[PDB]
């Protein structure tokens, strides 16, 4: 035995940064997208989702990297000075911005990153922030149980396999700069890298296209292709 | 000189970072500290302090001094509860604005046992028994004494002791609960009932008021600092 | 193969899921009232049967004092011992795959996502049945809000063939007539609510179709017997009464 | 301060780099882990697990439960093969979507011995011998028993044992084969033939079904992680 | 069991201590003491009824 399995380890399997979200933030004269709130999850994309759903439970420290790409929108010769983007983390319960100049942007206790355009992509790390002892990719249950004494069925009605409505909060991204006379549109791509990963209860990989945050399937349910029984 | 490689994240300002910075006033002779009474080393020390609960939040009683008083009486309906509130120490209106709740609303997660102290402020000639019950979540919220009896509970004799301490132990599926209304991290319910009655003699007030206080125990802990929703600024 | 005695119930290869035996972590532990084999309602394996599925501990919600403890207490944990019995003659042929899936989330029948109701998601001891194809619910006015498992997709968007990654046992009528799986408590928490969360899912699929001699129609019984093991509950309060309709 | 020289590559984001980054939530009390059953330390552990093979992929049988069943019979043509498939554990349709193939399709290179377990699911009154052969690449794919005989092979008596394990050892010119169809890293062929026949008595089903499972051995290894082609997202 | 060697089946033999309804169904007899007996494997099954009585001696 001289061939090794260093690259098949769980840490190596997730050691790549996967894009999990693309957020559009526009700066223009203040129906608008001057600030964008994105709920944190890996299920907006399939690749990392499929890799993680190889297992039932996980525990990993995350690393987020933000790549910002700005462009003009129908500019004739209108130009702009280098922009600064504010990415504020809003955990469940904290107030959420209602405008791009709201008081919530003060970031007194909410962590925030101020990224200057043209610099290196903004990278930070997060520890395991799970309420339980491990993350639950699959939850075979509800959060509310409808009881006999409930006045109406909606009291106990809950989404299947949904644990909490506000899983880990949102990221609110704005352009701190005031509006230039010409519109500037930017895309922030968030790349998520698990680290120190531990996994439990392996599961078969998804074989059909994802349909929503659950195991629901709707279309393209015939994956295997035609092949002769005795054809090599 | 020394070859270096600029890693991603360079030239960013993270408000939670811990980096050394140049001093704008070097060689400054700072005033030495003194032993001022009341030094605080942790924020949970404040939460451990009992503070009165706005138990009554009716339209004509909230945002007054009557919102801290719960009326007890000998003429009350012994079948109905005295007071009832969910065990949400940061989202429940009766607990959110308490000192404990104020400290919690700066954090996303909380875990620990609570302590509710109920003080009877009637006459010394008034006597009675009160059943104070905590029901862990999962079942119907106790609407009767026969139900609240089945959960954790304590009987409080008004004549003997004017204050009762109902300790709610930490019993949770998750290691930490959220400081926001969530049916998955629901904490339970707290209810109060008349065990026997309030009995008063003649020439005594037949209606009295009780006060409620809430505190955190030494096992209490919070996690993931955040911004409170209580304070806002017009922009 | 050998005697299997638990409490006051005895059953005349057995696989331990993930190589872990059920174990304990003041939790209330009925050493006898709950540690015993409860027999579920028998199902009938025919030539046109697609499969069956049950959810644990939901299947034992009305089984003796185990269900009473489950409903009275707030949060409880329990391992299980599942024993599937299917006796056939030497001239019968077939094979059953018995899979114990942790967090066996199933797919719905409507375009709305995660819209399955609690009543339908918790069938109890009767369980449910897989289907050959995906039948989309068309009753917009009164959606059924029920699962639509697919046999070859395992009801979760994965291929049936890879389901053997889960703890499994094959009842092949030519060699064995019973299967036994010992499941420990598997969850992200040391203890969790049982009324709202199901820890395990038992799926029985007819890998090879049943056949007997040259008979057109043949059906044989399958009986599932589940023994809670090392079950402990905590958070005693008034009894929970779920709305099953 | 310290003179430094910015080397090429500065201010770049390589998604496979391993650099330290600032923590956005410092002094966070993470929930401690517990001993959850089923911990996985390597992805090849999953590949070592046997999983059923979609051996039959006909137009009217694929993407069903019939694609895992291969029909055996006493009336079958003993000269023709039962099943035949190339030893491509990541590109062959019958092996690509297996758990082994799913793990391989995340890597560019693979090397190791395979293990094919064939299970007979007929009556206990049915008996027969099956020749399971592996032919290393280079020659004609065995179209007859006289040819498959010449390569590696095993005889499997249905009556005695209902399952047979055909181990395909690692024999390759290169140290690693590609997980993509390539005639230079071709792995070989797997074929099955009737050694004698299936013999059944009266009152017994004359047609039966066999199942196939594939697994990796302890010598198995993969290299050069990549993105799988199985999962796609509409953009 | 005195059938053919080609006959197979499972039999549930149950003892129910007194106090409740006499088991009229398998779902009830299941709840008491019981043993499952596979006809194909063993042709004889021994159901032992242990001594469980309020009194030290019962009347004949
Ligand atoms: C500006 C600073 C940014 C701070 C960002 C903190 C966000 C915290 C989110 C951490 C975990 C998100 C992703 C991991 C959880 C998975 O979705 C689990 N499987 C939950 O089901």
């Amino acid at each position: 035995q001289r061939r090794s399995r260093s690259e098949s380890t769980i840490e190596s399997f997730f050691a790549r940064g996967a894009c999990v979200a693309i957020i559009e933030v526009d700066n223009e004269e203040p129906a608008q997208k001057l600030f964008a709130m994105w709920r944190i999850t890996y299920k907006d994309t399939v690749q990392l989702r499929r890799k993680l759903e190889f297992f039932t439970y996980s525990r990993f420290d995350m690393e987020l990297t933000f790549v910002v790409t700005a462009n003009f929108t129908n500019t004739n010769n209108g130009h702009a000075l280098n922009q600064v983007y504010q990415i504020m983390y809003i955990p469940p319960g904290a107030p959420t911005p209602k405008s791009w100049d709201d008081y919530t942007w003060q970031t007194s206790s909410n962590p925030s990153i101020f990224y200057t355009y043209g610099a290196a992509p903004a990278r930070i790390s997060v520890p395991y922030v799970g309420l339980a002892n491990a993350y639950s990719h699959f939850y075979d249950g509800f959060a509310k149980v409808p009881l006999k004494t409930d006045a109406n069925d909606q009291i106990g009605d809950s989404l299947y396999s949904a644990m909490t409505v506000d899983d880990f909060g949102v990221l609110a991204i704005r352009v701190v700069n005031d509006h230039n006379p010409t519109k500037v549109t930017s895309k922030v791509r968030i790349y998520m890298k698990p680290k120190h990963v531990r996994v439990w209860c392996p599961r078969p990989p998804r074989a059909v296209p994802y349909y929503g945050p659950g195991v629901d399937y709707k279309d393209n349910l015939n994956p295997l292709s035609e092949k002769g029984l005795t054809t090599y | 000189g020394l070859p270096v490689l600029n890693t991603p994240g360079s030239n960013q300002y993270l408000t939670s970072d811990n980096y050394q910075s140049p001093c704008a006033i070097p060689e400054f002779d700072v005033t030495p500290p003194i032993d001022i009474p009341g030094e605080v080393k942790n924020m949970m020390e404040l939460a451990e302090i009992d503070t009165m609960i706005p138990l009554n939040l009716e339209n004509t009683k909230r945002n007054t001094m009557d919102m801290y008083r719960v009326t007890l009486s000998d003429s009350a309906d012994l079948s109905q509860p005295i007071l009832c509130f969910s065990l949400s120490p940061a989202s429940d209106p009766r607990l959110s604005h308490t000192m404990l709740g104020e400290v919690l609303n700066y954090y996303t997660h909380w875990a620990g046992s609570l302590k509710f102290t109920f003080l009877f402020c009637g006459s010394m000639m008034a006597t009675g028994k009160i059943l104070v019950a905590y029901a862990p979540p999962g079942a119907q919220p106790p609407t009767s004494r026969k139900e609240a009896m089945l959960g954790t509970h304590v009987i409080w004799d008004l004549g003997l002791q004017s204050s009762c301490t109902m300790v709610v132990p930490w019993i949770s599926n998750v290691t930490y609960r959220q400081t926001t209304q969530d049916s998955f991290t629901e904490g339970g319910y707290i209810s109060m009932f008349y065990q026997t009655r309030i009995v008063v003699p003649l020439s005594t007030p037949k209606s009295m008021s009780m006060l409620g206080f809430v505190s955190a125990c030494n096992d209490f802990s919070v996690r993931l600092l955040r911004d409170t929703t209580h304070i806002s600024q017009s922009a | 193969v050998l005697q299997l005695t638990i409490g006051n119930s005895t059953i005349t290869n057995s696989v331990v899921a993930y190589g872990r035996w059920p174990e304990f972590i003041q939790p209330t532990e009925p050493d006898v009232a709950t540690c015993r084999f409860y027999t579920l309602d028998t199902v009938m394996w025919g030539k046109e049967s697609k499969g069956w599925w049950w959810k644990l501990p939901d299947a034992l919600r009305d089984m003796g004092l185990f269900g009473q403890n489950m409903y009275y207490h707030y949060l409880g944990r329990s391992g299980y011992t599942v024993h599937v019995q299917c006796n056939a003659s030497k001239f019968h042929q077939g094979a059953l795959g018995v899979f114990a899936i942790p967090e066996y989330c199933l797919a719905g029948d409507s375009d709305k996502q995660r819209y399955t109701s609690y009543a339908n998601a918790n069938p109890g001891e009767k369980g449910g049945k897989f289907y050959s194809q995906f039948n989309r619910d068309t009753a917009v006015t009164s959606p059924k809000r029920e699962f639509c498992p697919v046999d070859y997709l395992l009801g979760c968007g994965v291929l049936l063939g890879n389901a053997f990654v889960y703890p499994h046992q094959i009842i092949n009528l030519r060699t064995n007539n019973s299967a036994t799986i010992v499941l420990p408590y598997v969850n992200a928490m040391a203890i969790d609510s049982m009324v709202k969360h199901n820890n395990w899912g038992i799926a029985i699929l007819p890998l090879s179709p049943l056949d007997f001699a040259q008979e057109s129609s043949v059906e044989i019984p399958i009986t599932v017997t589940i023994a809670p093991m090392c079950s402990e509950f905590n958070g005693l309060r008034n009894v929970t009464a779920p709305k099953f309709q």
